[PDB]
């Protein structure tokens, strides 16, 4: 019996949703041909 | 910019031969295999007079700003005026006995080192054969 | 001890991974398609490997202006 | 130089023998 | 009851105002020799030719230095790694010229600061303490090991040691970055993470304990008198500081255990400075920092310079200018 | 109980991460700055401000990425995205160094917001605001270096850039151009930081090696519950240890922990005063008495004049690359070089 | 399930290997599985080094630390450090890696399946840490085995092929060392050598005669010290000089290993006999003397008067004097004048370098070796860019010497810290205050004041 969409959910996701987006983006950079 | 046939055209003998992006990338690696321990960046570490610049190499005797002249250097290395013969101190295909990193260099693989030495000053600029002043 | 669901209880619940086995890979793919489809080179103006220099030119395309500086970058980009 | 060398050498070994013997002279014993 | 068991009753006694210990029978005469020779070399040593090329470097105060520019100049590069005591030299003035005082100081200081470490163990064993204040002193001591002994050994000369001087230190730092790229070495970066964190967690722990002091005094006198020495009550509320710092970041970033807190205060600068001393000790053997010179290149192959290429031009600036006359050859090998 | 009281309730509501009134100013601005660092170090070049590669997209690694400063031509332009230089264009704004001023100003406002948070939480948990007072030393370092130093110089370009190697540029800049090692205000900072790191290591290991035996296990961390009111370590033994090892010891545990607050905070505040001086190029560059001595005596060498020779090396070898706006075209013969290098 | 929480042992999970101090079967499987890890790495790295091996390239140009060790033994190398058969490298990789599964079996067996203590099943194998004559019996068994191991090296050197000699005539060759130095005034005269420059305590061992005979001396005193410690109990002066605890002997070993790692760092950095530069690359000393030689060679070939040629400072640019008087290489390499390699002993006469042996007597193999050793100095980066810190990314070279010295300095310093950790603790444990100070009997409140 707990909430789901707390303040902590926003603290978690506003960091960790662009973190995973950026980690997918930096991992796509490792295959850019020169 | 982009590596392109305008960069990959270099004098063969008064004729120009065109390198490919595979061949220039292969001969950078064969330059770093057997040549760039002394000739890093186009200089000579064991003789900082004789840089690997095109102007220096065009002025060597015989002319070594050609690909036929650089493969003739890698089979018969002379001094800068061509008088004395230095295959006992310089890596060559006459010195597979004493430079073991030269033994697996074929005639389609030396042309890429002759290709890399000529194409690279157009790529870097003054940096090829320029030394730490131009880093 | 403040009220929220414990992190021993969220990421271990399977409903988390019902959500997050299809959102954590989706944003890793979204970020991949930011770079792989080229949108990263267009949102922020970072040049491609064939966009630092013009074909023969080798100068640094450096800003020398302040209020004529957005048009100056575009002059360097129309050069490419 | 001939004299200060053996002067330092005796000084060093006397302090070093004081180091080695005193830790050999029951240093496990000297606990509260 | 001979004068040996009466001698060990003085050496090992905790009743001494300053504890001697058996490590202190080495520590005291070495560090007094390293302190008497230091201040004599800092005021009155004639100029040492450090680089072995007959260009003497004035280090002492009487020769036109102040305390900032004063140093004990490292031993001559002509000596190299050679043992240079006073009896190696023909005169004192020869021993003074070739930087013999530097080898006297650092061999008495390191042997005496190594024996400071075991003396720190030895009082902890006489007092019934847990023993690892010595282990934490191994972090500044390895650092002194590195820049005085290890970096000379790898580079092959006590002229490459850190000069016993304020601006001689800054010479040592500049030349080290020129030759070893110490900023790009991650072990130095863990060391900066050890001293920036060490200064952070000092000011953190210093301010969370000071924030949490129980009212025992009036505002008309100092809050320091709320502590009386030896008291059994804790002078600050550890629950309030954890309640403060836990709400400051989030509750689980916070050491609500005082022992787990002070292990972290112990271990973060110590493992930081351990790695940093391992930076100098590994760049002794020329395992230099990260060399990203001409790493980003474009499609044509033109070098796109980075921030590490701007450091490389600064690194080039110091290295073509350090010891302007010492190099006769194009590569700076050691 | 109106809407200010109700917003006071929800802001000071006891949650996982405490929001508070400062979180209106901390939590966007600290997140835009750190989110803008990661956005700039991943995706934004320095090819028009500096002529550099500084993002992961270009090929840089974590050491070599930075959000680089604006160009010198920008001056101390605030470089708002809507401002006259960017003109709304986000693609142009990242190229003109606009994300540097985005980070240096939101990070400025978040550091106010974190320092206000330290006040606001200490007012609610009932403790003294010494952590805010101790946080004045990272404020004054961030304010002097990232804001006051470029404001004293010609532009934002000479501020440090938000990057690992770019800070390393900035350290080597200040040696060559400012002789910042020789500055006495930086030495008080080195004495304060290394004194802090010493007092972190000493007090950490002193407490951890003077512990009272409160548990029957050989791992001592479970011998502490926090609701206890005993000293967990022997301050009497700790004072007698250091009185005979070092000569002096703390005997006041309140004065010890104030000295731990005092030493890195006074050090970082002294380094601020030097950098504010270096904003105006008020260096302790030279001891005038020694360069008078060394300019008419060519045999008086100290380590001081050796460092000044190194700084001439830095100032002429780094600057045609470090400062591209100046169009320093230094020939291969004006460069100060020792023999053979 | 004894000693597996902190409820039963009083050791946490991060010191959970300390739960095995009094569990002889489990501590045996800890050590045999770890012995299996070292022999795995000996195997798997040798395979990794030989799968990624170019026998054209020299060994130091390939990031190889273990192929140089097999090559120093005299296996698969011929004239001048050149590989003629990579199969003696491959066998050393296979015999180690396959043996790691046997020690991996026996480590896993004694740890997670066998009897937790050996004190019941086998009183010969069951040990108490504070049983002093049993602790020498295992010490005597392990001393004889290291005496067997230091005689196997003598066996390979004298019978089964000989070791690689850097000081073989005409360049380096694998040489059967048939007349080793049995003279103890030479073998133990190395021990009384100064560590400092020109003396180089035991790192200055410069021929394979003293190496083999030193391993006859070490190899037989370790046998005779094994027969000593098997047949005796510790004497009374030693019983009061040591803590007799499990962690105590660990700390004595940790302090011994910190000595050895700091010495092996110095061996791989300074010695080019037992670490030939054919395999490991030029030393720090070797490359700076090679640079001064290359330009001694180059400029005299242009007709420089290299003895009378002056530096900027008044010194000889090519040829100055050491502070003892020997004609040595000019430049900054004057710090490395105590360096002996075999590519410049044909220059060294009795005054140091002979100028008349420089003019008409420098062979082209020496010009080749000096130019090679200059461009393969043990300077390099952590991302393995060769050269100085201001060098560009073209040369993928860090010497094995730099890798081996720095790794065995990182390890040897921490093993000094680990000695200081464990020696302090084991003496605090034998006296009874490692868990803290008793509040009811605190010693300082029973200790008098200072002032
Ligand atoms: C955020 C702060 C922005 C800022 O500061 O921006 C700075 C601007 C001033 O702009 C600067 O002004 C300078 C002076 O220019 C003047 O002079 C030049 C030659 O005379 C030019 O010709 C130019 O036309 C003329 O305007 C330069 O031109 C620079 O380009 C430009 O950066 O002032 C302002 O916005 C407001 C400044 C007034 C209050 C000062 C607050 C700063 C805090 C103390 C720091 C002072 C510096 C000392 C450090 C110690
Ligand atoms: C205390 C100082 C210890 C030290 O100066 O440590 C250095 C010494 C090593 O001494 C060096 O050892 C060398 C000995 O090698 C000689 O012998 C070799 C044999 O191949 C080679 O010929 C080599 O080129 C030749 O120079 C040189 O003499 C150096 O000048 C000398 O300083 O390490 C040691 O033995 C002592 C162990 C040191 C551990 C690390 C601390
Ligand atoms: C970490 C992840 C990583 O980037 O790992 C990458 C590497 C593999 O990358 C390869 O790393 C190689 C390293 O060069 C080595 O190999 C080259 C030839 O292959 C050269 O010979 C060169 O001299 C030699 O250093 C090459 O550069 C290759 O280009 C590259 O592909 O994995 C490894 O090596 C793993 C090695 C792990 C063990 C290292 C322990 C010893 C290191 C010293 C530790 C103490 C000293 C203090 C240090 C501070
Ligand atoms: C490589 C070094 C190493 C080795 C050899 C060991 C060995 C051991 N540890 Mg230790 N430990 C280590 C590192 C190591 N540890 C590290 C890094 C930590 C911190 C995480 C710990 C923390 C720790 C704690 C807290 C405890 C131990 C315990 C133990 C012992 C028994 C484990 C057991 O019986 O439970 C059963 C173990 C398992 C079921 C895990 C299975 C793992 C298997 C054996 C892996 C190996 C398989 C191998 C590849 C097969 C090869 C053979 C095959 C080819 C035929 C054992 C001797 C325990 C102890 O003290 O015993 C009383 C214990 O409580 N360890
Ligand atoms: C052969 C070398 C060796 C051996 C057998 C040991 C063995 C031990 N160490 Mg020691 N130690 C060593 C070297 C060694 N150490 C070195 C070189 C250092 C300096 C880095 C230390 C620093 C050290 C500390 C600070 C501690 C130990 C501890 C221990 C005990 C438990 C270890 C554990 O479970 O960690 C599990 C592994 C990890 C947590 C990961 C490691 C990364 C165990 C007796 C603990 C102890 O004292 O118990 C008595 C302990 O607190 N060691
Ligand atoms: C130097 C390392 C070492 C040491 C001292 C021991 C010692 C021991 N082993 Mg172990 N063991 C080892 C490595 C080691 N082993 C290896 C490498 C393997 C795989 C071959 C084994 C596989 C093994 C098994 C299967 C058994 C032993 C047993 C024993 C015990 C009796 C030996 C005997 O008389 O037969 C003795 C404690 C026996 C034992 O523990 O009795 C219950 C036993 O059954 N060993
Ligand atoms: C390398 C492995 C090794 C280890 C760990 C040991 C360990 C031990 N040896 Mg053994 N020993 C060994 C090899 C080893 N030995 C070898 C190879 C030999 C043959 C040369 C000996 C010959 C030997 C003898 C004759 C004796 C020992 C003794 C001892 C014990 C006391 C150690 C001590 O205090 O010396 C530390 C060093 C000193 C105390 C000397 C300090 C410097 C002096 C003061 C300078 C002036 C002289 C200790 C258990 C003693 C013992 O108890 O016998 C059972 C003893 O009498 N050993
Ligand atoms: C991270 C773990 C690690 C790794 C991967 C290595 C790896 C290495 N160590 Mg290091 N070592 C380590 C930790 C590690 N060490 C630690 C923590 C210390 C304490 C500080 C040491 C102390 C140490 C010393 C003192 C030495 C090494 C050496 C070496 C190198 C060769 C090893 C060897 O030949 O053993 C040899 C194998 C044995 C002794 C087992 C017995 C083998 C028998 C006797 C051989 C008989 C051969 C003969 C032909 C037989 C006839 C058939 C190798 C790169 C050596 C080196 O060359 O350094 C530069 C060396 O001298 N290590
Ligand atoms: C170090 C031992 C070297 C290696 C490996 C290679 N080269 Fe070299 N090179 C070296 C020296 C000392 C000199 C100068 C020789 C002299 O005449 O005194 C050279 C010269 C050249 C030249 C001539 C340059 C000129 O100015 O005319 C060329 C073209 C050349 N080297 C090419 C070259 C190549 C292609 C290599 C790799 C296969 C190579 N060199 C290796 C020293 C060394
Ligand atoms: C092989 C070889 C060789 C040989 C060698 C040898 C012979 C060696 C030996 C060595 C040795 C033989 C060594 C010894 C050492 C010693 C030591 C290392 C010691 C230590 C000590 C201790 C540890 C002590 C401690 C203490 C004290 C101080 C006091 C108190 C008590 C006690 C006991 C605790 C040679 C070089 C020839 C060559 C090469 C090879
Ligand atoms: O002495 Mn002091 O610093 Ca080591 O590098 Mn080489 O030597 Mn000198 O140059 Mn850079
Ligand atoms: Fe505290």
């Amino acid at each position: 019996s707990y909430p789901i969409f707390t303040v902590r959910w926003v603290a978690v996701h506003t960091l960790a949703v662009p973190t995973i987006f950026f980690l997918g983006a930096i991992a796509a950079m490792q295959f850019i041909q020169r | 910019a982009e590596l392109t046939p305008e960069v990959l055209t270099v004098p063969l003998n008064g004729k120009t031969i065109t390198l490919t992006e595979k061949q220039y990338l292969e001969g950078k690696r064969l330059f770093q295999y057997a040549c760039a321990s002394c000739h890093v960046g186009g200089i000579t570490k064991t003789n900082p007079s004789l840089d690997l610049r095109t102007e220096t190499l065009a002025l060597a005797t015989p002319p070594r700003d050609n690909i036929e002249g650089l493969v003739d250097y890698m089979k018969n290395p002379t001094t800068y005026d061509g008088e004395q013969e230095i295959a006992e101190v310089h890596p060559s295909l006459r010195s597979a006995d004493i430079f073991p990193k030269m033994r697996n260099l074929t005639e389609k693989d030396l042309v890429a080192i002759a290709g890399h030495i000529l194409v690279e000053p157009k790529i870097l600029g003054d940096k090829w054969g320029g030394g730490k002043v131009y880093y | 001890t403040t009220g929220e669901r414990p992190f021993s209880d969220i990421i271990t619940s399977v409903r988390y991974w019902v959500i997050h086995s299809i959102t954590i890979p989706a944003l890793f793919i979204a970020g991949w398609l930011f770079v792989s489809t080229g949108l990263a080179y267009d949102v922020f103006g970072t040049p491609r490997p064939d966009s630092y220099y013009a074909q023969e030119q080798r100068s640094i395309p450096l800003v020398t202006d302040r209020f004529e500086a957005k048009q100056q970058v575009e002059t360097f980009l129309e050069q490419l | 130089m001939e004299t200060l060398k053996i002067t330092v050498y005796i000084v060093v070994t006397f302090f070093v023998l004081l180091f080695v013997f005193g830790f050999l002279s029951g240093d496990p014993a000297r606990n509260p | 009851a001979n004068l040996w068991e009466r001698f060990c009753n003085w050496v090992t006694s905790t009743d001494n105002r300053l504890y001697v210990g058996w490590f202190g029978v080495i520590m005291i005469p070495t560090l007094l020799a390293a302190t008497i020779c230091f201040v004599i070399a800092f005021i009155a040593a004639p100029p040492v030719d450090i680089d072995g090329i007959r260009e003497p470097v004035s280090g002492s105060l009487l020769y036109g230095n102040n305390i900032i520019t004063g140093a004990v100049v490292p031993s001559s590069n002509a000596i190299g790694l050679h043992f240079y005591p006073i009896w190696e030299a023909a005169s004192l003035d020869e021993w003074l010229y070739n930087g013999g005082p530097y080898q006297l100081i650092i061999f008495h200081f390191l042997l005496g600061a190594s024996c400071y470490m075991g003396r720190q163990w030895e009082l902890s064993y006489r007092l019934g303490m847990r023993p690892w204040i010595c282990v934490a002193y191994s972090a500044p001591l390895a650092s002194a090991f590195a820049v005085f002994l290890i970096y000379p050994i790898g580079q092959g000369s006590f002229s490459d040691g850190m000069p016993l001087g304020i601006s001689g230190t800054f010479n040592f730092m500049i030349v080290f970055q020129a030759e070893h790229n110490i900023l790009m070495h991650p072990f130095h970066q863990l060391g900066v993470a050890g001293v920036f964190g060490g200064a952070l967690f000092c000011a953190m722990h210093g301010s969370l304990v000071t924030s949490s002091l129980i009212r025992e005094t009036t505002e008309t006198e100092s809050a320091n008198y709320g502590y009386k020495f030896g008291q059994e009550e804790e002078t600050y509320n550890i629950v309030a500081a954890h309640g403060y710092f836990g709400r400051l970041i989030f509750q689980y970033a916070s050491f609500n255990n005082s022992r787990s807190l002070h292990f972290f205060l112990a271990a973060w600068p110590v493992v930081g400075v351990w790695f940093a001393a391992l930076g100098i000790s590994t760049m002794a053997f020329n395992l230099n920092g990260f060399n990203f010179n001409h790493s980003v290149i474009d499609a044509k192959g033109n070098v796109i310079n980075t921030w590490a290429d701007i450091i490389n031009r600064a690194n080039l600036g110091m290295e073509v200018m350090h010891e302007r006359n010492a190099h006769n050859f194009p590569l700076d090998l050691a | 109980r109106g809407w200010f009281d109700i917003l006071d309730d929800w802001l000071k509501r006891d949650r996982f991460v405490f929001v508070g009134w400062s979180g209106i100013l901390l939590f966007p601005c600290a997140y835009l700055a750190l989110g803008g660092w990661l956005t700039g170090t991943t995706f934004v070049t320095s090819w028009y401000t500096h002529g550099l590669a500084s993002s992961y997209l270009e090929g840089c690694n974590f050491l070599t990425v930075a959000v680089s400063t604006p160009a010198n031509s920008m001056g101390h332009s605030l470089l708002l995205l809507w401002g006259p230089e960017a003109q709304g264009d986000f693609t142009r704004w990242c190229q003109l160094g606009g994300l540097w001023t985005f980070i240096a100003l939101h990070g400025a406002f978040g550091l106010i917001g974190f320092m206000l948070r330290q006040f606001e939480i200490a007012r609610l948990v009932g403790v003294r605001p010494y952590n805010a007072i101790a946080f004045s030393a990272p404020i004054a370092v961030f304010v002097s270096v990232f804001l006051i130093y470029p404001l004293g110089q010609s532009s934002w370009f000479f501020a440090p850039s938000f990057g690992v190697a770019a800070i390393f540029r900035f350290l080597l800049f200040f040696q060559g151009f400012h002789n910042w090692t020789l500055n006495p205000f930086h030495m008080m900072g080195v004495a304060g930081v290394l004194g802090g790191a010493l007092l972190c290591a000493i007090h950490g290991a002193t407490v951890e090696n003077t512990l009272f035996q409160d548990g029957e296990g050989a791992s001592t961390f479970r011998a502490f519950n926090p609701t206890q009111a005993e000293e967990t370590y022997s301050m009497v033994t700790a004072n007698r240890f250091w009185s005979q090892i070092f000569g002096i010891a703390f005997s006041n545990k309140r004065w010890l922990h104030f000295f731990m607050l005092f030493v890195p905070v006074t050090g970082l505040w002294m380094s601020a005063i030097g950098v504010v001086g270096l904003a105006l190029n008020l260096r302790s560059y030279d001891f005038i008495s020694q360069e008078i001595r060394a300019a008419e005596d060519p045999e008086f060498e100290t380590f001081y004049t050796k460092n000044l020779l190194l700084n001439e090396g830095i100032r002429a070898w780094m600057a045609p690359q470090d400062q591209p706006h100046e169009n320093f075209v230094f020939p291969e013969e004006v460069l100060p070089r020792g023999n053979a290098l | 399930a004894t000693n597996r929480d902190q409820e039963s042992s009083g050791f946490a999970w991060w010191a959970g290997n300390a739960r095995l101090i009094n569990l002889s079967g489990k501590l045996l499987g800890a050590h045999v599985a770890h012995a299996g890890l070292i022999v795995f790495w000996a195997g798997a790295m040798t395979l990794f080094e030989l799968a990624h091996f170019i026998p054209e390239k020299p060994m130091y140009e390939q990031g190889l630390i273990l192929i140089p060790h097999i090559a120093t033994l005299g296996w698969g190398v011929g004239p001048g450090g050149e590989v003629v058969d990579t199969f003696p490298f491959f066998v050393v990789g296979v015999v180690h890696l396959i043996s790691s599964a046997v020690l991996g079996f026996g480590g896993v067996y004694h740890a997670i399946r066998g009897p937790e203590t050996l004190e019941e099943y086998s009183s010969f194998f069951g040990y108490d840490w504070k049983d002093k004559n049993k602790m020498t019996t295992i010490l005597g068994f392990h001393l004889i085995v290291l005496g067997i191991g230091a005689l196997l090296l003598v066996a390979k050197a004298m019978f089964f092929g000989g070791l690689y000699d850097t000081w073989a005539p005409g360049g380096g060759d694998v040489r059967v060392i048939t007349n080793p130095t049995l003279d103890p005034r030479v073998i133990f005269g190395y021990l009384l050598k100064s560590p400092f420059g020109g003396e180089g305590w035991i790192v200055s061992v410069n021929n394979l005669e003293d190496v083999v005979g030193g391993h006859i001396w070490i190899g037989l005193i370790c046998i005779a010290g094994g027969i000593w410690h098997i047949l005796t109990t510790p004497f009374g002066w030693a019983r009061r000089a040591f803590i007799w605890s499990g962690e105590a002997y660990l700390s004595y070993s940790l302090g011994a290993l910190s000595m050895m790692g700091f010495i092996a760092t110095c061996f791989v950095w300074f010695n080019n006999t037992v670490y030939p530069s054919e395999f490991y690359g030029p030393t720090g000393p070797e490359a700076s003397q090679a640079q001064a030689m290359t330009f001694l060679i180059r400029d005299q070939k242009l007709g420089a008067n290299v003895g009378s040629a002056q530096g900027p400072t008044g010194l000889g640019k090519y040829l100055m004097r050491s502070p003892t008087g020997e004609i040595i290489f000019g430049g900054e390499t004057m710090r490395f004048w105590d360096f002996r390699g075999p590519w410049l002993e044909p220059l060294r006469g009795p005054n140091g370098l002979d100028l008349n042996k420089i003019k008409n007597d420098i062979q082209p193999w020496q010009e080749r070796r000096a130019a090679e050793y200059m461009t393969h100095a043990p300077l390099g980066s952590l991302n393995s860019v060769g050269g100085v810190a201001t060098e560009i990314n073209s040369v993928n070279f860090v010497s094995p010497r730099s890798w081996l010295a720095t790794s065995h300095f990182v390890l040897a310093f921490f093993f000094l810290v680990g000695h200081l950790w464990h020696a302090g603790r084991a003496r605090a444990a034998a006296a009874g205050f490692e868990k803290g100070i008793d509040r009811e009997s605190e010693p300082v409140l029973s200790m008098p004041s200072l002032d």
